[PDB]
């Protein structure tokens, strides 16, 4: 048997048609989009419960998830990546 | 046996990719220790995994694994 | 030419995408190396795909070495590498030496 | 109505949720982090095939290809220090000159 | 009297039993203190590690037993995994 | 009695048991996993509190210090494996020849 | 000019704990910028490290958890 | 004799076990650079003990880098370090370059 295997190829497919309509992707190329996320997540999320760990407190939150993309991305990118969770979560806060 | 296999002229290609245009003899022997070295550390990390998953078909996820362990990340095949 | 066509075949390998160590060589160098590495009673198999990445990360540490070695080369002002040379610039980087 | 679309987020919050769940980080969860960390995620993702979809069209092709991708990300001298010690499948190595 | 903890005094009679005589400086304990709460730290995310990766919920000692096989060079690894069978052994006594 | 205790180590394995409960390793802990490694810690720390031994007879100095650790923990091969990166405070560096 | 009161011969004397004892002038501006840089780097991590834990003093923990993630680990203070 | 007095300051302050900036000028330093890095409003303090940190860190990565930058100018035949020298030892370490 096998299981129904985890992916972001849909999302990664439909930003892609966001951005270039015309274009598609190879298999390998799907692969390694749909690892990036994953590996991104690991690397964000141990970071910030370690970060939570020391700050003695017990939740996981926005401010966490904040300081944590903000210490390990390289600056530029963390501007706007920042940037873009202040004003996602924003959003999402208003509905 | 086969270390042998990966030959002068293949570790020749290889560093052409690497852009050199000159290069001497004992270099092709140690690239093959280096390789040797590599190898066998890899191996025994994605081994080691395998056998405490009680396993005998060290596996690609092992690979990737062991990988990331040694530090380096290869990256597309899941992972 | 022997300079252009060798450039020439340099940018071609180089901006090559994929790998290019002799496969069935690379694949049984590995069986062998578990073969040893494993003992007398535990045996291991493998698939196409653990075989796979450990190639990928062997090519890449090599070339990324083999640009190193090269440069420690360039540094010595001449284009020959040797074992001195590479043996110091692998062991420079640090890990196995 | 589902969380991503009340987000704005392409990329599935809900599993975001849930993954955070299963990679036990922490206890207690702020409802706001998994939908903050699904838009990081979503916007490297967006970024990083935007400048492989240029790179295809400097490779004048119009489906992305590992090539493109690991051009486009050892290019990129940010997104090479996010992702410095990543190798990519069939990707390559970038050229001297 | 609210008190707080350290391995100083276990490391400190740890080294007793080494050698009675040596003393210690109080930063080279800081030193032995943040060396074993560095190891433990290393096993334990290789706990949390290899947990994930069998899908299983807990921490097994034959687990930590593979984590320490990989993490400590061979002859540190022959000899850690010999003193921690040998301590599951004396420790299962009562 | 005492886990602690009944366990026979030195750093109380009720500790390091609470230790991995708060880790957040797993949701589990296994009562022989902190028994084993604290003995594998224990272990660890007699290697470098025996070079302490040693290097305070050999200093003259009865009393461990950093110097004498940084200096043997330095001269230990094998364990500078595990201990590359890592560098001790106070401790100055192995003199070079 | 606060890393120019960093003075040459401190950066002499450091270049002798090295094992070099001779050194051209213009490293002495150099070793100041490498100095510049890795202090950057490191007060950006603590001083982020500082600014969540919300004791605004920029503390040992956060020095030491800098140099821990840049996998420059210092011993003898988380302990 | 000059070689006979500098070698033998090598050593002792090769085996000297401390720290050995100019002290008042490191903890300005370090102030000055929190002070623009930090801005306006949010002001930061610093204890003796986050300085100290702080300064053995860098004396233990410069004098690190030091017989790297060192052994490259031995490797150039001479014992003058240079600018593009070190530049490289420094660079092909690889952080911050």
């Amino acid at each position: 048997s096998k299981a129904r295997k985890e992916t972001y190829s849909s999302y990664i497919y439909k930003v892609l048609k966001q951005t270039h309509p015309d274009t598609g992707i190879s298999q390998k190329s799907m692969s390694i989009l749909n690892s990036f996320v994953n590996d991104i997540f690991e690397r964000i999320a141990t970071e910030a419960s370690k970060l939570a760990a020391y700050n003695k407190k017990s939740t996981i939150s926005a401010r966490e998830i904040q300081t944590a993309v903000r210490l390990i991305l390289p600056g530029e990118l963390a501007k706007h990546a920042v940037s873009e969770g202040t004003r996602a979560v924003t959003k999402y806060s208003s509905s | 046996d086969n270390i042998q296999g990966i030959t002068k002229p293949a570790i020749r290609r290889l560093a052409r990719r690497g852009g050199v245009k000159r290069i001497s003899g004992l270099i092709y022997e140690e690239v093959r220790a280096v390789l040797k070295s590599f190898l066998e550390s890899v191996i025994r990390d994605s081994v080691t995994y395998t056998e405490h998953a009680k396993r005998k078909t060290v596996t690609s996820l092992d690979v990737v694994y062991a990988l990331k362990r040694q530090g380096r990340t290869l990256y597309g095949f899941g992972g | 030419t022997p300079s252009e066509l060798a450039l020439y075949e340099i940018r071609k390998y180089q901006r090559s995408t994929d790998l290019l160590i002799s496969k069935i060589p690379f694949a049984r160098l590995v069986k062998e190396v578990t073969d040893e590495f494993t003992t007398k009673d535990q045996d291991l198999r493998w698939q196409s795909m653990a075989i796979m990445a450990l190639q990928e990360a062997s090519e890449a540490y090599l070339v990324g070495l083999l640009e190193h070695t090269n440069l420690l080369a360039l540094h010595a002002k001449r284009i020959t590498i040797m074992k001195k040379d590479m043996q110091l610039a692998r062991r420079i980087r640090g890990q196995f030496i | 109505q589902s969380r991503s679309a009340k987000a704005g987020l392409t990329f599935p919050v809900g599993r975001v949720h849930r993954l955070l769940r299963r990679g036990n980080y922490a206890q207690r969860i702020g409802s706001g982090a998994p939908v903050y960390l699904t838009a990081v995620l979503e916007y490297l993702a967006a970024e990083i095939l935007e400048l492989a979809g240029n790179a295809a069209r400097d490779n004048k092709k119009t489906r992305i290809i590992p090539r493109h991708l690991q051009l486009a990300i050892r290019n990129d001298d940010e997104l090479n220090k996010l992702l410095g010690n990543v190798t990519i499948a069939q990707g390559g190595v970038l050229p001297n000159i």
